[PDB]
RNA sequence: GCGGCGG
DNA sequence: CCGCCGC
């Protein structure tokens, strides 16, 4: 699947060529950006007021007891109004978003809705018809890692695979006591990064700097398991996919005649 | 699409290669060609252009006199054309719909053949708004068919387009499929292989788009929901119209 | 298309998984001798010239074709690993 | 066969020149036809007055550059190799300081090449072409600023490359800002520099601006006068003494940086016109009497204070206006290399006045034709420029001679910039073709120029009008520049005249690239011919009113990529330019004056002129063409024949009778068949191969060399080592194939031998044919130019016919391309009435989405001809109009129908059965007799036609004709390698090729993942594997295959090996780990 | 390109060829026209072998030969060829490949010619007009290759497009404009 | 800011964007399809169709940024010529009627029954304030003609 | 690596 | 993007 997605979002991207768009729309999707026309995104959920001209107007998020000031230029164009509403990471301006900021205010479920669905609006109005599916698969590659703030093991600083995580903190919680939870923060790295610092070393050895990639894999004696299209290329391995699938690479045939005849062996 | 989930795969496969056979034939023997009168122009088109063109004049006399501004001028004009020249669209339709059931150009376009209605019109009725070099369309409109000569300067005219189109082709075909392969770089490692996992943590696919035009909530295009929810797996049941 | 293609697919949990059966299956065709075969008699499959194919023109074409009925079995461990071709030299020349 | 044409516009003047670009361009740049006393002002003897009064006291002067000995002959430089130059050298002397002696002598300084009668050049061996180029002509403009909505910034181009970048900036902050190189300074600075002083510049320079608060600032710079040229130096990035030392203002000064482009038009008219008025010397150069003038300087500012006040003179100056876009015509190019070589010269002499004894030095002692000769034979064989002559047919290199490129030098456009650059601009408008131009990457950058543009003297390609005054129409013709055409009112050439009087009231004119609808009192000028709109290549397309300017391009294009076919067909329906094109072309001959005819010889044609000369006019029999295509001159004239002046001796490559031809006219039914021209595919009539009507020759020039290792001299002789008789039959004269010799793949075309063997020039798989000439270079060379190493050398000629093959290619004018689907046997293909059948059918569906109606016009046109018998010439926005042509059509219902009913037969039960689905269909009118129905339905341009496979009809007229179509450069012998096993290379142990293995094609990754994705799991360990570097993989798979047994299992792939070794050869230890973490071995 | 690069970025293929395509009308999407002269030299070695089965040949090395210098090799040789090609597929590549479906698995059936004659319907996957495309065609040489290629890779198996559920069999222009005129 | 609108802008307005948002659904079954197409593919064909749909969803941005923040005045009452009013002006030497409505720069249409004229528009900038009686004058290419509110009308 | 064409 | 042709 990895393939097939990459595939079927790649072809398309032939024929897309204020507010811009097209494959850098696209490129800036995938890649966690701050695109050209930035719109303010509210880090507080409550509800709106604003206060008209001046050489600059402001949007402002207020409840409970404090307000999110939010700077809008003289030149930007707002349609929050004054009165109701605003959930966290709701568009204040009007225009692109940046992810960082909607991770923050929002949450990570947004992220990704918000990345399929903004990626979708380009080949939607271009055409194009490919399957949610593909542009989630990659995506959430795009959110595999997550920052350490309180550790067990390593130190908090770090940014590792977020399942290796969940099997830290499982075995540490369930078979071996001490609870040392282990808090981490959910990390949007960009589809380059992603794939920049993508744990295998084999791999790593391939598109980075093959120097330095062995260089760190070969002070912890680092032991590549085997799974992934690149690294096990470089092997001459028959792919971890396709007819390799662990799942069947393994399969025998039989003849009543000689299956019976086993038996005759015993 | 039906045979495909309806009889299997291969027996799918037969009746392509069916269609395929029988659809050449029946094509050759049917006899369809193109011939320059083939392309039929409406007989409307003498008049809506002339209807459009006193209107063009009542815009003139309303700024020779200064009530429109030099702006508006130009705005009103173009809107002048733009539903002028959509006018002669479902006109030159209208014509082979009522007389010419069977033109070899317009079967052409109607069946998923060839052809498409926009490019009908640059043969029949008439292309008509082309765009300057920069960006900011023409003023004056390409009064002619691809039938009738295209005259001198309208052709000219027309070629700053076609010369921005293929400038347009070229950086965007030589980007040589950039995206297939950074997004093969973070999926080249992404595989099949499991046991229903069991962590049943969802999505919902939601079924309708917030605002465009306000807040108001509408439902989303048929095309873009089935993208969401076609062959997927519900997380939990759903009794919803009678069916469970 | 393929014959019965879609009857093999629905006899394997997964595609890849008939691909894999397949080949192996027309390894064993060759391998221990080309009459390692489960349906010979009358309905075996044929070719044009003259009616050879009785013989070896295309193995994969066998496989199918004889797992496209209950003859043969497979699955993820049914025999140990090295016991099964020793026992197939012995019972086919 | 008569020939009637439809133009109704009166074309006042005849084309141009067609290749004056060049030819005259290299004339005026070395004006060596005549005398020094009369010589020309620029080119050569420009250059030469440059850098030549040398000071360094030494004084060596310029007298006069003669030149004109050619060493060898044309023909001679292409067989041999050597480079078709001029001898050049001049007569130069030295005056001394001691004012009683001088030296005057003579130094030959280098071979420059000369240029042939069609307009190429023949450097080594082959023809080049030298491609006109374009930029913003050095001068001064003035353009918007970049963000800052504002003011506008002033810009000072000038070339050459050396030649600083001035512009001009006024900021919030304050002053002005005139950044030279990477830097910016006080625009005041300077001005102190040169002697204006605060009073008298505020004066003239704020009278209006009040902006001037920006230069009169300096209270403290602005006071020391002298000082501040010391001031300005300081200013320069580098620390070096502040004692006056100009020299980076030496620099832009008057000679290096600025220009030395002719006094009074080159650089000046930007000057004058554009902004402040007169120009002094050739540049802002002025170093004379210890202070300096730069009449130049104030007036730019003076117009920026102008421009960003009032309304003094609009000046927004539009870049891309080819009114500040100048053609580098072959002369400014070469030219320009030449002052290059003439500096670096001039460099050494300077060197060489201190270094030797007074007196004792002469002519030669200055002069070393060293810098010169590499100067501009590095510029004709390395420049990114001069390019190998696109002979795939005449008018390819026609149009190759002529178009214009934005890439270059660098210093004029670049690669990733051009979306602006790229579009047809207002001011193309017949200058450049805006349909010449190619697709993909690089579009509308490289582009060739139009019908009578002609280039001015200093390139601002002008076109031609006709100057109409009150009502009146007049043939005295003006060639406008860009800038000077917007000053006027121009009118179409459609406009309907009486004569010399306009017709129509509301008479279109386009004001400046706007269109408006004037009055016969306003219009000023009118278009000479639709014709200059577009290029020689382009007015080539019929009914090219009729056509999509998109795919007029592909029109355009296609004919450049035509092939000369043995039978050679002029188009049965031409535009007008097909006789002109082979003429200035010089692909036919023609008679210089009248006379008559008296050898008619197959190689050559003897004539008697009447004045009293009698020539021998040989005739290139069959030559190969840089593309590899035939060449030859097929006399039209018979023994003892009166000809006219300027008359067609002997017929060009594709050029018969004197028109251009380039593919057959051929009878085609526009309809569908099987799958057979699915979705471009074309189908074609074995009966076309009969009469070898689409046959081109082809020709391959396979070379050898006796190369001399030190291991032993490689002889060339018929020993051939291994002991084979049989493959050294055809290799009869010792060493030599012979001619007449059929040579298949892999036979020997020449032997060879070297130090351990056989190394002989074997026929490369694909193949060979013909062996029809032979060159051999041996020792005691007659004029030829060995490379050192090589002792001699063999070149063999091979040719073979080209007969149209399934593979192959073609395509008519308006741009309908595709490939030859299916031969059919005339047997059962679409036959006619009468016993006539087609020859091909192109697929209806390629014409609707595609805009080319054009081609279906042509074919109607088409179809008159065949029965009238006659050709066409239809102008390009003037030709034919429907009406005549369903007039013709009428006519051509007699001949066909017409014969029928005297023959004595009259309607088929079919041709009934037809046009009773023809009225059902709306095509005829109900009612009429099939006579008169069936006429209807022909001059609807469509006629019946009954199968040939059924002998049914095909419901429904279909419409049929002669239409014009080609066979492109495509032949199948460029497609299709078949590689079982061979040769890999011993360095990465890929399956590369060379002589007798083809070589495998790639799969790269973006194939790789389509396998992956696929699950195709072994065919993809397949291509990584047995197929590539398992040395021992392939190799049990060969085996395998040879036992017909199935092919083993893979290995650990050499690649894994390796990498463990590499990563053992280091630190690192890579170590392979079996299930329960433990050891494997590879090995 | 380095050694670590060098594994991934790719190399040539042994069993390969490539040609001009033709459009093959009769040409069910099961299968693909393929020149024999081209089949020949892409199953060389599988024909020596069928050669010596046949009295066409007493050893490899005498076939070789047989084919070496020899200019038609008749019906025999031929006859040994189409039976050794028998229901083995081979693979066929477009210029640039896209999607999986830029290569597609077809029964060869050998003809006369230069060209390589291709299914119309497929024409849709790989992005491939008749205006002078070449295609670039492979071998599977293991019987475990052959399979997949012919199970989950061949033509017909591959329907419905991995973008979207929709097909990519759907009938081009030629086809509709007749379907459509008879109904 | 606000944009200022009549009911009758407002209906016609809104259907123009209903009949835009057709189009707009039409020009994309055309794209769709000749991205699919791909036969002869690299040609007029998508870039036309891109263009075409450019200029549609341009067109549509405008009219949803319009009438997404208007406001309506109803002024159906009132003296001194303002947004909305219809006013009639006659041409005192020949007395040549004429009859016209200002309003907001996007409801100006030269084809309504009163010539809807822009609110920043000379004409309408001289007419805004004034009331029945008043005198004004404009430049105009070929002279400077004033006119005397005949009448003010809802 | 520079240049030209084709899809 | 892949394929070729040449200093
Ligand atoms: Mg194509």
């Amino acid at each position: 699947v990895g393939i097939v997605a990459a595939q079927s979002i790649g072809e398309p991207g032939t024929q897309l060529t204020d507010i811009t768009q097209g494959l850098p729309r696209v490129i800036e999707l995938f890649e966690a950006r701050r695109p050209k026309a930035k719109a303010v995104i509210s880090e507080i959920d409550g509800v709106v007021r604003i206060e008209e001209t001046e050489e600059k107007l402001s949007v402002f998020v207020e409840s409970e007891g404090f307000s999110k000031e939010y700077k809008l230029p003289k030149e930007a164009r707002l349609l929050v109004k004054d009165g109701d509403y605003v959930e966290a990471g709701q568009p204040l301006t009007r225009g692109a978003i940046d992810p960082h900021q909607l991770l923050e205010a929002k949450g990570p479920e947004a992220v990704e809705r918000y990345l399929v669905e903004e990626i979708q609006k380009v080949y939607r109005a271009q055409g194009v018809k490919l399957h949610d599916k593909h542009i989630e698969i990659v995506v959430r590659q795009m959110m595999k890692y997550v920052e350490v703030t309180d550790p067990g093991d390593s130190r908090l600083l770090e940014g590792q695979v977020l399942e290796k995580w969940d099997v830290e903190a499982l075995n540490e919680r369930l078979i071996a006591e001490g609870k040392t939870p282990v808090a981490w923060k959910p990390l949007l790295m960009g589809v380059t990064k992603s794939a920049l610092s993508t744990k295998s070393w084999l791999s790593a050895a391939s598109f980075q700097n093959t120097t330095h990639v062995l260089t760190e894999a070969a002070i912890a004696g680092k032991k590549d398991e085997l799974i992934g299209l690149k690294e096990n290329v470089i092997l001459g391995r028959l792919i971890p996919a396709g007819t390799g699938s662990d799942f069947v690479r393994f399969t025998q045939v039989v003849d009543q005649k000689t299956l019976k005849a086993i038996e005759e062996a015993r | 699409y039906q045979a495909f989930l309806r009889l299997g795969m291969e027996k799918t496969a037969r009746l392509l290669d069916a269609l395929k056979y029988y659809g050449f034939t029946f094509s050759t023997t049917s006899g369809i060609t193109i011939g320059i009168d083939d392309a039929v122009i409406p007989e409307e088109k003498k008049q809506y252009l002339e209807e459009a063109d006193r209107k063009l004049l009542q815009i003139e006399q309303a700024y020779e006199m200064g009530f429109l501004t030099d702006r508006e001028r130009y705005d009103q004009i173009l809107q002048l054309w733009t539903e002028t020249t959509e006018k002669v669209t479902q006109a030159v339709f209208k014509n082979f719909e009522e007389n010419y059931p069977f033109n070899p150009l317009y079967v052409m376009a109607q069946s998923g053949a060839r052809g498409n209605p926009q490019q009908i019109r640059q043969l029949c009725g008439l292309r008509g708004l082309m765009q300057k070099p920069s960006g900011e369309t023409f003023e004056v409109p390409v009064r002619s068919s691809f039938r009738e000569g295209l005259t001198v300067l309208e052709y000219f005219i027309s070629s700053h387009g076609a010369r921005k189109g293929g400038a347009d082709t070229a950086l965007r075909t030589a980007d040589s499929g950039y995206l297939t392969r950074k997004l093969v770089d973070v999926t080249h490692e992404i595989v099949v292989r499991e046991a229903d996992c069991g962590t049943t943590n969802y999505i919902s696919v939601p079924l309708f788009q917030p605002d465009e035009v306000t807040r108001s909530l509408r439902l989303r295009k048929r095309a873009d929901i089935e993208a969401g929810l076609y062959g997927r797996v519900l997380a939990r049941e759903v009794e919803v119209l009678g069916v469970r | 298309a393929e014959p019965g293609i879609d009857k093999l697919f629905g006899m394997v949990d997964s595609k890849y998984r008939l691909t894999v059966v397949v080949a192996k299956r027309a390894q064993q065709l060759l391998r221990h001798g080309f009459k390692n075969t489960v349906l010979e008699p009358e309905e075996r499959p044929k070719m044009q010239t003259l009616e050879g194919l009785f013989d070896d023109p295309n193995a994969v074409t066998w496989a199918m074709k004889e797992l496209l009925t209950g003859r043969l079995v497979f699955g993820e461990n049914l025999v140990p690993e090295d016991r099964l071709q020793k026992e197939m030299e012995r019972l086919y020349p | 066969m008569e020939i009637k044409r439809f133009g109704r516009i009166r074309e006042v003047i005849p084309l141009p020149p067609l290749t004056e670009i060049q030819v005259e361009s290299y004339r005026r740049a070395l004006q060596a036809d005549v005398p020094p006393e009369k010589r020309e002002n620029v080119g050569i003897q420009a250059a030469f007055r440059e850098t030549f009064p040398i000071e360094e006291g030494l004084v060596l002067d310029f007298l006069e550059y003669r030149l004109g000995e050619p060493p060898f002959p044309q023909d001679e430089c292409r067989e041999k190799d050597l480079t078709y130059q001029a001898p050049l050298y001049a007569r130069l002397q030295l005056i001394h300081k001691d004012t009683g002696l001088i030296k005057e002598d003579e130094v030959f300084l280098g071979h420059i090449p000369l240029m042939t009668e069609d307009g190429s050049f023949i450097i080594n061996g082959a023809d080049r072409v030298i491609v006109s180029q374009i930029h913003r002509s050095p001068g001064v403009y003035f353009t918007p600023d970049p963000a800052r909505p504002g003011r506008y910034i002033a810009s000072i181009i000038p070339l050459p490359k050396r030649g600083p970048w001035i512009d001009l900036e006024v900021e919030p902050n304050g002053v002005v800002s005139m950044k030279v190189n990477k830097r910016k300074f006080p625009l005041v600075l300077l001005l102190r520099v040169l002697g204006y002083d605060q009073e008298t510049l505020a004066r003239e320079l704020g009278a209006y601006g009040e902006l001037v608060q920006g230069l009169m600032d300096e209270s403290v710079f602005a006071m020391r006068p002298e000082e501040a040229l010391i001031r300005l130096f300081t200013l320069l990035r580098p620390g070096d003494p502040p004692k006056r030392d100009k020299a980076v203002a030496y620099v832009y000064g008057l000679i290096a940086d600025p220009r030395r482009y002719d006094l009074g038009e080159a650089g000046r008219y930007k000057a004058e016109e554009k902004l402040g008025i007169r120009l002094s010397g050739r540049t802002l150069a002025r170093f004379e009497d210890g202070e300096f003038k730069d009449e130049v300087f104030l007036p730019t500012l003076r117009y920026l204070f102008a421009l960003t006040a009032g309304v003094p003179g609009h000046e927004v100056d539009d870049i891309d206006h080819l009114g500040n876009r100048r053609i580098r015509t072959v002369g400014e190019l070469m030219t320009d290399q030449f002052r290059v070589g003439l500096a670096r010269l001039a460099r050494g002499v300077r060197e060489r006045m201190l270094m030797g004894s007074e007196d004792s030095l002469t002519p030669a002692k200055l002069v070393n034709s060293r810098p010169l000769e590499a100067a501009i034979r590095e510029f004709f064989s390395r420049s990114q420029l001069s390019q190998f002559k696109d002979e795939t047919n005449p008018l390819s290199s026609l149009r190759h001679k002529r178009r214009i490129s934005a890439l270059g030098p660098g210093g004029l456009t670049r690669e990733r910039a051009g979306f602006d650059v790229r579009d047809v601009h207002r001011t193309h408008y017949g200058r450049i073709c805006p349909v010449e131009t190619p697709e993909g990457a690089n579009i509308g950058l490289i582009t060739s120029l139009a019908a009578y543009a002609r280039v001015d003297e200093l390139g601002f390609i002008r076109t031609p009008y006709r100057r109409v005054v009150g009502g009146v129409v007049t043939d005295e013709v003006v060639y406008m520049t860009a800038t000077e055409e917007d000053r006027y009112t121009i009118a179409q050439a459609n406009t309907p005249l009486e004569g010399n009087r306009i017709a129509a009231e509301r008479v279109v004119a386009r004001r400046k690239g706007e269109p408006v609808i004037v009055s016969p009192e306003e219009v000023e000028f009118m278009d000479v011919s639709p014709k200059q709109v577009f290029s020689v290549n382009t007015n080539l397309i019929p009914f090219l009113e009729h056509d999509d300017a998109n795919r007029a391009l592909m029109g355009s294009n296609m004919q450049t990529q035509a092939v000369p076919l043995i039978r050679a067909q002029a188009p049965v329906v031409m535009t007008g330019l097909e006789e002109r094109v082979v003429r200035d072309s010089l692909a036919a001959l023609y008679a210089e004056e009248d006379g008559e005819v008296a050898k008619v010889d197959g190689n050559r044609i003897v004539v008697r002129y009447e004045d009293g000369r009698l020539v021998e006019y040989p005739l290139r029999r069959f030559y190969r063409s840089n593309q590899g295509t035939a060449l030859d001159q097929r006399p039209r004239v018979v023994v003892g024949q009166r000809v006219r002046k300027g008359d067609l001796l002997a017929d060009g490559p594709a050029s018969e009778n004197g028109f251009l031809a380039l593919g057959q006219n051929v009878l085609v039914a526009i309809m569908p068949f099987d799958g057979y021209n699915f979705e471009d595919a074309i189908v074609i009539s074995e009966e076309l191969l009969k009469r070898d009507f689409y046959t081109s020759i082809h020709i391959e020039r396979y070379e050898i060399e006796a190369r001399d290792t030190k291991l032993g001299p490689e002889r060339i002789t018929r020993d051939i080592p291994h002991l084979s008789e049989a493959a050294l039959r055809d290799l009869d004269e010792e060493g030599v194939v012979r001619i007449g010799a059929e040579v298949k793949p892999g036979d020997i075309l020449v032997g060879r031998t070297s130090f351990k063997k056989d190394t002989s020039l074997r026929v490369p798989p694909g193949e060979g044919g013909i062996v029809v000439r032979t060159v051999r270079l041996r020792r005691g060379d007659p004029g030829v130019e060995l490379k050192p190493g090589v002792r001699e050398v063999v070149r063999v000629y091979v040719a073979q016919k080209r007969k149209l093959q399934v593979g192959d290619k073609l395509a008519n004018r308006h741009g309908n391309k595709g490939v030859v689907a299916k031969i059919l046997p005339v047997e059962d293909m679409p036959h006619l009435p009468d016993g006539t059948p087609v020859d091909v059918i192109l697929n209806p569906l390629g014409v609707p989405s595609r805009m080319n109606l054009g081609q279906i016009l042509e074919t109607h046109l088409g179809l008159a001809g065949y029965f009238l018998g006659q050709r066409y010439i239809s102008p390009i926005f003037d030709g034919a109009k429907e009406p005549e042509i369903k007039e013709l059509l009428a006519q051509a219902f007699e001949v066909y129908f017409g014969k029928r009913k005297g023959e004595g037969f009259g309607v088929d039960k079919r041709e009934v059965e037809v046009l009773r689905r023809a009225e059902k269909l709306g095509l005829v009118t109900p009612g009429k007799t099939p006579e008169e129905q069936l006429k209807e339905l022909f001059l609807q341009g469509k006629v019946v036609l009954y199968d040939g496979r059924t002998g049914e009809p095909i419901e429904g007229p279909i419409v049929v004709g002669q239409m014009f179509i080609m066979k492109l450069y495509h032949m199948v012998e460029d497609k299709m390698h078949a590689r079982s096993t061979g040769p890999y290379s011993l360095i990465t142990q890929q399956p590369l090729g060379g002589k007798a293995q083809f070589g495998g094609q790639r799969f790269g990754e973006m194939e790789v993942w389509a396998l992956e994705a696929y699950g195709a799991a072994h065919t993809l360990q397949e291509m990584l594997t047995l197929k590539s570097d398992d040395i021992e993989g392939r190799n049990a798979a060969y085996e395998a295959i040879i036992k017909g047994e199935d092919v083993p299992e893979p290995s650990v792939p050499e690649s894994f090996r390796v990498l463990v070794k590499e990563l053992q050869a280091l630190a690192l230890d890579v170590q392979t780990l079996d299930e329960k973490d433990n050891p494997v071995d590879i090995f | 390109q380095g050694r670590f690069r060098q594994n991934l970025l790719g190399k040539r293929v042994d069993y390969s060829g490539r040609s001009v395509i033709v459009v093959g009308p009769q040409l069910k999407l099961h299968q693909c026209g393929l020149p024999k002269r081209m089949a020949l030299e892409l199953f060389k070695p599988f024909l020596l072998k069928k050669m010596e089965e046949k009295g066409i040949a007493p050893n490899v090395k005498a076939a070789r030969r047989m084919l070496e210098r020899q200019r038609d090799i008749k019906d025999e040789v031929w006859d040994a060829l189409e039976e050794v090609i028998h229901g083995k597929v081979v693979l066929l590549n477009r210029a640039p490949t896209l999607h999986r479906l830029g290569i597609q698995a077809f029964q060869p059936v050998l003809v006369e010619g230069q060209s390589i004659q291709l299914h119309p319907l497929v024409c849709e996957a790989f992005n491939a007009d008749f205006d002078g495309d070449q295609m670039a065609v492979h071998v599977p040489l293991s019987s475990f290759a052959q399979a997949e290629a012919r199970i989950q890779m061949l033509s017909a198996h591959n329907l419905l497009s991995p973008a979207s559920g929709e097909p990519l069999a759907k009938p081009s222009r030629d086809i509709i404009l007749g379907l459509y005129y008879i109904t | 800011r606000e944009v200022k609108l009549t009911k009758a802008g407002y209906e016609r307005l809104m259907q123009q964007l209903e009949r835009e948002r057709e189009r707009l659904q039409e020009a994309t079954k055309i794209l769709q399809e000749l991205m699919e197409s791909s036969d002869d593919y690299d040609d007029s064909g998508l870039e036309a169709a891109k263009q075409e749909k450019a200029r549609i969803e341009a067109r549509i941005d405008s009219l949803e940024d319009i009438l997404s923040r208007a406001v309506i005045l109803e002024e159906g009452s009132g003296e001194v010529i303002g947004l909305g009013s219809v006013v009639e002006l006659e041409d005192p030497l020949s007395g040549e009627r004429l009859s016209v409505q200002v309003v907001s720069p996007a409801e100006a249409n030269v084809l309504d029954t009163p010539m809807k004229i822009s609110d920043a528009s000379p004409m309408g900038k001289a007419l805004l304030g004034h009331r029945v009686g008043d005198v004004l004058s404009l430049d105009t290419p070929k002279g400077r003609r004033e006119f005397r509110v005949v009448a003010i009308h809802g």
